[PDB]
C-alpha cells in the first residue's frame, strides 16, 4: 500500500507504543534475507540510529540482530538516554555519515533514525542552555533546518556518482495521535511518504497498525514490485471502499448485498495485511 | 370435548409458570370490550345498539330501532330483541333508521351478527353511503362484465360476483325513495 | 522472565519482567500507592532479595504507615535483630525542600546499587512518585537562570530523568526490579514528565480515572498498559492470544461506546450486543480485591495465579460464561469465585425476610 | 488535537439536531396515524364477542405472527416483541405441538432467527412503506392460510397512548378444526345463532375465521405501526438528551482547551521575549 | 513550586506520637473547582496531598440534597476503621445501599421499566438520601446520627413515603427515650442489649407519614 | 441573520421598511429555529412546513447581484 | 478529504475562489453553471451528515 | 470605577445613605486593568489576564460594603467572554457577587 523506493525517505510516525520500531526492525532483518539472494552490487547495508532510548532497549536489538544475522550488515549508532544532550543531537548525523559511505561508493544504504522526536528534545536542551531564544513549544527557530539538513542526505545518486542510494526512515512519536505538533509537522513536510500507525488500529488486532487512509508514498507506483503493482492497485481501491461503509454499518441501519460485499471483502484484506512480529515475508 | 378451557384468566395463570416472572401478562382483545354477547341487558325497549363497523371506519355505534340487513336469502330486518343470527350479507343497502329519517349505506357484503344481548354488529368491507356512487359507471362496467366470460372459474366466479354486485347496485340506484 | 504479581490485569495484559523497569502511571487518586503497596505485599515476600523503598515527594503519613506495617510483618526488625531485615527505606517526602526531593531518589538508587554491584544479588526498588524528582528539579531550575522548556519545565528534563533512570538497571552481576509510581500532572499523559518517562520502562501500567469512577479497581487502563513481555516467544502463545483477544474485545467496545451513549444498546447488532456483553464481563473481571485494600473496603483480597487468569479470561472470551451476569465478575479472584458469586447473587434473589419474630432481642432474652 | 474536539462538537451537535428532527417526525406520524388506528379498533370487537378469546388451546398446528417494525430507531419495541414471542410460545408447549413462526416487518426477520430458526417460514416486510390497507392484510392472511393450522397467534403492541404500548397476543382458531370444539358446553353457545348463510355452518365459519384473521392482522399491524412511531418519539427524546449532555461535557472540555491554548501560547511568547531582554 | 506551597502547608497536619505528646491537627483544605473540573492543576495537587476528599456537586445541591456529598467520589481512607464503632456497625449497609442506588440510577435515568426489586432499592435509596441531608448551623451528636441511620438502614421508615422523612427523623430523635443515647455514647457501639432496646424503642415512635 | 445585530437597531431604519422588516425578522427567526429539518420533506408537519416554506421564500428574497445596489 | 476519496485533483470546489468568477468577466453561461455546481455540492454536504 | 466608588463612599460615610453604584461592564474594568498591567511589563497570568486580577478586582469590590454609617449596593453588568463562565474574569467576579438578575430576550 505504501511502497518504498531506494533513495526515498519515509516517516514512520505514530503514537506511543504502536509498532514503529517493529516496522523498522523488520525492514532491517528483511535486508539480511535479501542480501543472501541478490548479487553483491544491490545489497542494502542498514544503520540503526538509536537516539534517547534505554541502553538495555538497544541491547535487546543487538541480541536480535545477532541471532537473526542482520548484524553482519548493520551498524548501530547508540546515543542512549544517559548520554549528553549534544551526543544525542549529533548521533543522527553520525549515523547518516556512516551510511553515506555506502551511498557515495555505489552501494545502497538504509538509515533508520529512531525517534527524531528525541533528537529535537536533545537539540532544544542545548539551544535553551546556550541561551538561544525559544520558539514553538520551546524549540529553536532552526529546528526545521535541523531535520531537513539530515533527511535530505538520503538520496538516490546519479550513475556518474556511482548509482548509490540511501533510504531514510525517521521515526516521530506523537502524543495522542496529534500529528499537528511542531516536530511532527516539520518531518511530515520533509519526507516523501508517511507510515502512520494508529493505537486504535493496534488493539483491534490490525498489527502493523497502519492507517491505510493516511499513509502515503510520494514515489508511489514508480518503485514498487511490478508483480504487486498490478495486484495492490486493486487492494487500495477496495480498502478505500471499505472505510466509509463501515462508518455507517456500525450503527446498524440497513445493508445492501453489495455494500454487504465491500465490508465483507475489505475484512478479507484487512486480515490479509496483518503480520507477526519478526517474520518479514 | 372442551377440555382446554382457555381465556385471559387461564393464560394469566399458566403464563406465570413458563415465562420469566418479571414479564407482565400480554394483553388480550377481551380487555378493550365492555360489551359481550352472553351479558344480558343493553336492550331498553325499542332501540338497540347497532355496531356498524368497517376496516377503515366506524360508521355507527349509537342505538337504533330498526336495521334492514341485506342477507344472502334476501333483505331482512332487525327489531330490538331479535333472535340470535349470524347472517352473511350479499351486496345491498343497509338501512339505519331512528324514526322517520333513514341513512342508506350500500355495502360490499360481509357478515352481520345479532347476539343474545340484542347487540348487532354489521361487519362489511366497503360500506359506502349510496349518495357517493354514480349511476353511469355501473351499467358501463356491467356491459364489459357481461362480455369477458371465460372458462376460468376463478375469473368466472369473479365475473359472477361482479355482475351480481353491479346488478344489486343498479337495482338499488333506480329504486330510490 | 515473567514476574507474577497475583494481579489479573497486570499478569494478563502487561506482564512484568523480573529484571525490568515498571511504571505505574496515575493522576492523583486513581490508586498507584495502593497498587505499589499491593505489589510490595505480593512480590516482595516471594522475591527473596533485599528491598529498597525510596519515598520521593509523597506523604509522610504513608511513610509512617509503610514503616509500621513492615515492623509488624517482620520485614523490618528493630534492635539486635536488625540484620535480619529485608527492606531499607529512604525518604524525601513532600514536606522536604525542592533540593532534598531532587536528590533522594539518587540516595535510594545508591542503596540499591550497592546490593546490585557489591553484594551481587537481586534488589527490589520501589519508588513512590519519581515525578516528584522532575518536579523538584523544575522548582529549582527557575532560580538557576535557565530558559524554561515546554509546559514549564527545565530544559534538561530528558537528560536529568534519563541519567537517573539509566542507573536503575540489571547488569550482569545483579538485578534491580524497579517499580516506579509516575504521577501525571492534570490527568495529562502528554505532559513532558510522563511522556519522557514512558520510554524508560519495560512495563507501563497506566491507571485511568474513568476506570476508577466505574468502581473498577485497580483502575488499570487495559488499552493503555503495555509491556515488552506481551510477545508470544516470551510468555507463550496461549497467554498472548488470550491477552490480545481481551484487548480486541475491549477496543471494539470502546469503538461502540459513542453509539451506545446516544442510540442505546437497542440499535446495536446482535454481534455488537454479544461483544458489549462480553466486554462488560471482561471489564468487571479485570478488577480484583487487594489484600492491602481490605482495611478500608472490608472485602478480603485475592491473589489470582497466572494460570487461573489465563484460563478464566479465555473462558469469558470464548463464551463459556455468558450464562453469568455482569456483577458476578466484579471484585472476585478467579473463575471459581465468579460461579460462586453467581450462585450466591441468584440465591439471594429470594431470601429477603423472616427476621420478623423468634429473636434474641426481646426484653428477657 | 484542539481541532479534533471542535469537529467532535460539530458531530454531536448535528446528531442532536437530526434526532430532534426525527422526534418531531415520529410525533407527526403518530397523530395522523392514530386517526386510522382507533377507527379499525371497532371491528375486532364483534369477533371477540362472537368467538371468544382462547390463547392456550391445544392446537396440533399453530402459526404465530410477531408483527414488528421495518425501520430501526424504535427503541426496544421489536426486542420486547421477540421476547414475548418465546414467552407466549413456550406457554403453548404442552404435547409437542407443531409451530410455524412468521414475522411482519424487517426487524423481526433478524431477531426471531436467533431464538427460533427451524420454526421460521415467512418474512413479510415493506408493509408500512406506503400505508397499511385491508387488502394487504387479506393477502398476508391468504399466505398464512396456504398452510392451514388449527390456531393463529398474533403478537403486537397495543397502542394505548404515547407512553404505554403493553403488548398483545390475539388468538384466532380454525373454524371447527378447534373453534366450535372449544364452544360446546352442555350443548353449545354457537347454536344460539341462526346461520343465514348460503351453505352450511361449516362454511360460514370457514369464511368467518378468514375474515377474523384479516381483521386481527390489519388491526395488529396498524396498532404496531402507531406504537412504533410513539416508541421512536420516546427513543429520539432520549437521544437528544444524550446528545445534549455529551455536547455540554464536550463544550466544557473545549473551554478548558481554549484557555490552556491561550495560556501556553502566551507563556511561549513571554519566554521568547525574556530571553532577549 | 505551587505543589510545594500546599504540601509543606498540609504536611504539618499530623497526629503526633506519644513521645511528642500525642497531639493532633486535622486539616480541612477547601478548593473551589470550576464547573466540576476535578482534573485542574491545584485541585489535583491538593488531592495528592490530602488523605481523602469530600466532593460537593452542583447537581445534588441544586436539587436540595444538602450537603451535596458525592458519595461515589468522596473518600476518607485514613479515618476509616477509626470512626465511631456504632456508626461503623450501621454505615456499611448505608454505603452499600447508596452504592446500589447509584447503580440502579446509573441504569435507569428515566422511569418506565420497573423490576419491583429495583423499585425497592430505589425507594430505600431515596429514603436514605433524604435521611442524610440536613440543615445548616446545627450539627448533630454522633449517637443521634447513629440511631437516625440505624432507623433508616433497617426498616422503621418505609411507612414514611419520601417527603416526610425530614420530620420522621426528627420524630425519631424526639420520641426515642434519651437513655439509649447515653448508653450509645458511653459504650461506643450498640451492644445486643442496646440493639434489643433500640429495636423496641423504634416501634413506639409516631411517624408523621401515616 | 442570527449573529448579525445592530445595537442602534430599528430606530435608524427606513419607516415603511420598519413596517415590514419587523415581521420579516420574526419569520426568519422561526425559520432558523425550524431550519435544517427541510431535508425532511416526505416527513411533513403542516404547521412548521408553512414557516419552513416561507423562510425558504424569504432567504431567496434577500439575495443580491454584486454592485447593483437597490 | 477530497484526496482520501480519490478525487484527483483534490481541489475543494467550495473553498477555491477566484476574482475571475464574475458574470461580467467570464460570461453568464459560465458563471451560472459554476454557481449551480457549487450550490449542488453545498447542499449535498448539508445532506451528507444525514446520509451517514 | 474608583472615582464612582469615591462619589458613592462620600454618600455612605458622610451623608449616611444607602447608595447605589452601577459599574457598567465590570468586565471592561477587568480588561482595562489587564491592559495597564500588560503595559507596565508584568507577566500575564492565566488565560491572558493580569497577575493581580483577583486583587485588582477585590480592591474595587471590597469598598462596596455596609459600614456602620450606611451601605453601597453595587449593580454591575457582567459580560462573559467566550460564553465561558470558567474564564478567570467572570470566575473571579462571581466570587464577589451576591445576586444575579439575568435579563432575557
Ligand atoms: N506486527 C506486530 N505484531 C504483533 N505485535 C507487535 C507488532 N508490532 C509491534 N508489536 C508489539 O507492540 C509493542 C510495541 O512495539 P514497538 O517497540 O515497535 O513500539 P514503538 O512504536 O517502538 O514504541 P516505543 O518507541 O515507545 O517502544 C512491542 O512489544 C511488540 O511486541
Ligand atoms: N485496589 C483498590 N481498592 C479499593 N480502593 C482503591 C484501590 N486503589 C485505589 N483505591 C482508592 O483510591 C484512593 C487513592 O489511591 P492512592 O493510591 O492513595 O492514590 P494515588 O494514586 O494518588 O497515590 C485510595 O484512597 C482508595 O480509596
Ligand atoms: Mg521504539
Ligand atoms: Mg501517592
Amino acid at each position: 500500500l505504501v511502497p518504498i523506493g531506494r533513495g526515498q525517505r519515509e516517516l514512520i510516525i505514530g503514537d506511543r507504543q504502536t509498532g514503529k520500531t517493529a516496522v523498522a526492525i523488520d525492514a532491517i532483518i528483511h535486508q539480511k534475507n535479501c542480501n543472501e539472494q541478490v548479487p553483491k552490487a544491490q545489497r542494502v547495508y542498514c544503520v540503526y540510529v538509536a537516539v534517547g532510548q534505554k541502553r538495555s532497549t538497544v541491547a535487546q536489538l543487538v541480541k536480535l540482530f545477532t541471532q537473526t544475522g542482520a548484524m553482519r550488515y548493520t551498524i548501530m549508532v547508540s546515543a542512549t538516554a544517559s548520554d549528553a544532550a549534544p551526543l544525542q543531537f549529533l548521533a543522527p548525523y553520525s549515523g547518516c555519515a556512516m551510511a553515506e559511505y555506502f551511498r557515495d561508493t555505489g552501494k545502497h544504504g538504509l538509515i533508520i533514525y529512531d525517534d527524531l522526536s528525541k533528537q529535537s528534545v536533545a537539540y532544544r536542551q542545548m539551544s535553551l542552555l546556550l541561551r538561544r531564544p525559544p520558539g514553538r513549544e520551546a524549540f529553536p527557530g532552526d529546528v526545521f533546518y535541523l531535520h531537513s539538513r539530515l533527511l535530505e542526505r538520503a538520496a538516490k545518486l546519479s550513475k556518474e556518482l556511482g548509482g548509490g542510494s540511501l533510504t531514510a526512515f525517521p521515526v516521530i512519536e506523537t502524543q495522542a495521535g496529534d500529528v499537528s505538533a511542531y516536530i511532527a509537522t516539520n518531518v511530515i513536510s520533509i519526507t516523501d511518504g508517511q507510515i502512520f500507525l494508529e493505537t486504535e488500529l493496534f488493539y483491534k488486532g490490525i498489527r502493523p497498525a497502519l492507517n491505510v487512509g493516511l499513509s502515503v508514498s510520494r514515489v508511489g507506483s514508480a518503485a514498487q514490485f511490478p508483480g504487486m503493482k498490478q495486484v495492490a492497485g486493486t487492494l487500495k481501491l477496495e480498502l478505500a471502499q471499505y472505510r466509509e461503509v463501515a462508518a455507517f454499518a456500525q450503527f446498524g441501519s440497513d445493508l445492501d448485498a453489495a455494500t454487504q460485499y465491500v465490508l465483507e471483502r475489505g475484512a478479507r484484506l484487512t486480515e490479509m495485511l496483518k503480520q507477526k512480529q519478526f517474520a518479514p515475508i | 370435548e372442551a377440555a382446554a378451557p382457555a381465556g385471559p384468566k387461564e393464560f394469566t395463570e399458566v403464563w406465570n409458570k413458563k415465562a420469566p416472572s418479571t414479564l407482565i401478562v400480554p394483553e388480550f382483545p377481551s380487555n378493550y370490550t365492555a360489551v359481550k354477547a352472553v351479558g344480558e341487558g343493553q336492550v331498553h325497549g325499542d332501540a338497540f345498539p347497532v355496531n356498524f363497523y368497517t376496516p377503515h371506519s366506524i360508521l355507527s355505534q349509537a342505538q337504533k330501532d330498526t336495521v334492514v340487513l341485506p342477507g344472502v336469502d334476501g333483505y331482512f330486518g332487525v327489531k330490538a330483541s331479535h333472535v340470535p343470527t349470524i347472517a352473511q350479507l350479499k351486496p345491498g343497502v343497509v338501512e339505519l333508521h331512528s324514526g322517520a329519517e333513514s341513512e342508506k349505506f350500500f355495502v360490499s357484503g360481509g357478515f352481520a351478527f345479532v347476539h343474545p344481548n340484542g347487540v348487532t354488529d354489521i361487519c362489511v368491507l366497503e360500506a359506502a353511503t349510496l349518495d357517493q356512487v354514480d349511476p353511469a359507471a355501473v351499467k358501463s362496467a356491467l356491459a364489459a362484465a357481461s362480455a369477458a366470460q371465460p372458462t376460468d372459474e376463478f375469473e368466472q366466479a369473479a365475473n359472477r360476483a361482479a355482475i351480481e354486485l353491479y346488478s344489486a347496485l343498479e337495482s338499488a340506484v333506480e329504486a330510490k325513495a | 522472565e515473567i514476574l507474577v504479581t497475583g494481579i489479573k490485569v497486570v499478569d494478563l495484559l502487561a506482564p512484568y519482567q523480573r529484571g525490568g523497569k515498571i511504571g505505574l502511571f496515575g493522576g492523583a487518586g486513581v490508586g498507584k500507592t495502593v497498587l505499589i503497596m499491593e505489589l510490595i505485599n505480593n512480590v516482595a515476600k516471594a522475591h527473596g532479595g533485599f528491598s529498597v523503598f525510596a519515598g520521593v515527594g509523597e506523604r509522610t503519613r504513608e511513610g509512617n504507615d509503610l514503616y509500621r506495617e513492615m515492623i509488624e510483618s517482620g520485614v523490618i526488625k528493630l534492635g539486635a535483630e536488625r540484620g535480619n531485615s529485608k527492606c531499607t527505606l529512604v525518604y524525601g517526602q513532600m514536606n522536604e525542600p525542592p533540593g532534598a526531593r531532587a536528590r533522594v531518589a539518587l540516595t535510594g538508587l545508591t542503596v540499591a546499587e550497592y546490593f546490585r554491584d557489591i553484594e551481587g544479588q537481586d534488589v527490589l526498588l520501589f519508588v513512590d512518585n519519581i515525578f516528584r524528582f522532575t518536579q523538584a528539579n523544575s522548582e529549582v531550575s527557575a532560580l538557576l537562570g535557565r530558559i524554561p522548556s515546554a509546559v514549564g519545565y527545565q530544559p534538561t528534563l530528558a537528560t536529568d530523568l534519563g541519567g537517573l533512570q539509566e542507573r536503575i538497571t540489571t547488569t550482569t552481576k545483579g538485578s534491580i526490579t524497579s517499580v516506579q509510581a509516575v504521577y501525571v500532572p492534570a490527568d495529562d499523559l502528554t505532559d513532558p514528565a510522563p511522556a519522557t518517562t514512558f520510554a524508560h520502562l519495560d512495563a507501563t501500567t497506566v491507571l485511568s480515572r474513568s476506570i476508577a469512577e466505574l468502581g473498577i479497581y485497580p483502575a488499570v487502563d487495559p488499552l493503555d498498559s503495555t509491556s515488552r513481555m506481551l510477545n508470544p516467544n516470551v510468555i507463550g502463545a496461549e497467554h498472548y492470544n488470550v491477552a490480545r483477544g481481551v484487548q480486541k474485545v475491549l477496543q471494539d467496545y470502546k469503538n461502540l461506546q459513542d453509539i451506545i451513549a446516544i442510540l442505546g444498546m437497542d440499535e446495536l447488532s446482535e454481534e455488537d450486543k454479544l461483544t458489549v456483553a462480553r466486554a462488560r464481563k471482561i471489564q468487571r473481571f479485570l478488577s480484583q480485591p487487594f489484600q492491602v485494600a481490605e482495611v478500608f473496603t472490608g472485602t478480603p483480597g485475592k491473589y489470582v495465579d497466572l494460570a487461573d487468569t489465563i484460563s478464566g479470561f479465555q473462558g469469558v472470551l470464548t463464551g463459556k460464561y455468558d450464562d453469568l451476569p455482569e456483577m458476578a465478575f466484579y471484585m472476585v479472584g478467579d473463575i471459581k469465585e465468579v460461579k460462586e458469586k453467581a450462585d450466591k447473587m441468584a440465591k439471594d434473589i429470594a431470601s429477603r425476610k423472616e427476621a420478623d419474630n423468634k429473636k434474641v432481642s426481646e426484653e428477657l432474652k | 488535537s484542539n481541532q479534533a474536539v471542535k469537529q467532535r462538537i460539530r458531530a454531536i451537535k448535528n446528531i442532536g439536531k437530526i434526532t430532534k428532527a426525527m422526534k418531531m417526525v415520529a410525533a407527526s406520524k403518530m397523530k395522523n396515524a392514530q386517526i386510522a388506528v382507533e377507527q379499525s379498533r371497532g371491528l375486532v370487537d364483534p369477533f371477540v364477542r362472537l368467538f371468544g378469546d382462547f390463547p392456550a388451546v391445544n392446537s396440533n398446528k399453530s402459526v404465530v405472527v410477531a408483527v414488528t417494525s421495518d425501520k430501526g430507531l424504535c427503541g426496544g419495541l421489536n426486542s420486547n416483541i421477540t421476547k414475548y414471542t418465546r414467552a407466549t410460545l413456550a406457554t403453548t408447549e404442552s404435547e409437542g405441538k407443531d409451530v410455524v413462526v412468521v414475522s411482519i416487518g424487517d426487524k423481526g426477520r433478524s431477531q426471531l432467527t436467533r431464538i427460533e430458526s427451524q420454526r421460521y417460514q415467512l418474512a413479510i416486510a415493506d408493509t408500512y412503506k406506503v400505508r397499511v390497507t385491508f387488502g394487504q392484510a387479506s393477502l398476508i392472511v391468504e399466505e398464512l392460510i396456504k398452510h392451514n393450522p388449527q390456531s393463529y397467534q398474533i403478537l403486537f403492541n397495543k397502542f394505548r397512548s404515547a407512553i404505554s404500548f403493553k403488548p398483545t397476543v390475539a388468538t384466532i382458531l380454525s373454524p371447527d378444526l378447534l373453534e366450535k370444539q372449544l364452544e360446546d358446553v352442555t350443548g353449545n353457545s354457537l347454536d344460539a345463532y341462526d346461520i343465514e348463510a348460503s351453505h352450511e355452518r361449516s362454511d360460514v365459519l370457514r369464511d368467518l375465521t378468514e375474515f377474523h384473521l384479516g381483521v386481527t392482522l390489519y388491526n395488529a399491524m396498524l396498532e404496531n405501526n402507531c406504537s412504533e412511531h410513539a416508541s421512536r418519539m420516546s427513543a429520539m427524546e432520549n437521544s437528544t438528551k444524550s446528545a445534549g449532555e455529551m455536547l455540554g461535557k464536550l463544550t466544557l472540555d473545549y473551554n478548558r482547551k481554549r484557555q490552556a491554548t491561550i495560556t501556553t501560547e502566551l507563556i511561549e511568547i513571554i519566554a521568547g521575549a525574556s530571553a532577549l531582554m | 513550586d505551587v505543589f510545594y506551597l500546599h504540601s509543606r502547608l498540609l504536611e504539618r497536619a499530623a497526629k503526633l506520637s506519644k513521645e511528642l505528646g500525642g497531639g493532633s491537627l486535622t486539616a480541612f483544605p477547601v478548593i473551589e473547582t470550576q464547573a466540576g473540573d476535578v482534573s485542574a492543576y491545584i485541585a489535583t495537587n491538593v488531592i495528592s496531598i490530602t488523605d481523602g476528599q469530600i466532593f460537593l456537586e452542583t447537581e445534588l445541591f441544586y436539587k436540595g440534597i444538602r450537603p451535596a456529598l458525592n458519595v461515589g467520589l468522596s473518600v476518607s481512607r485514613v479515618g476509616s476503621a477509626a470512626q465511631f464503632p456504632g456508626m461503623k456497625q450501621v454505615a456499611g449497609t448505608l454505603k452499600l445501599e447508596l452504592a446500589q442506588y447509584r447503580e440502579v440510577a446509573a441504569f435507569a435515568q428515566f422511569g418506565s421499566d420497573l423490576d419491583a426489586a429495583t423499585q425497592y432499592v430505589l425507594e430505600r435509596g431515596a429514603r436514605l438520601t433524604e435521611m442524610l441531608k440536613q440543615k445548616q448551623f446545627a450539627p448533630i451528636p454522633i449517637e443521634r446520627q447513629t440511631v437516625a441511620v440505624y432507623a433508616a438502614t433497617k426498616g422503621f421508615l418505609d411507612k414514611v413515603r419520601v417527603q416526610d422523612i425530614v420530620a420522621a427523623e426528627e420524630a425519631v430523635i424526639s420520641q426515642v427515650n434519651p437513655a439509649v443515647f447515653k448508653i450509645l455514647k458511653a459504650n461506643g457501639k450498640i451492644t445486643p442489649a442496646l440493639d434489643a432496646h433500640l429495636k423496641a424503642e423504634l416501634r413506639k415512635v409516631k411517624l408523621p407519614g401515616a
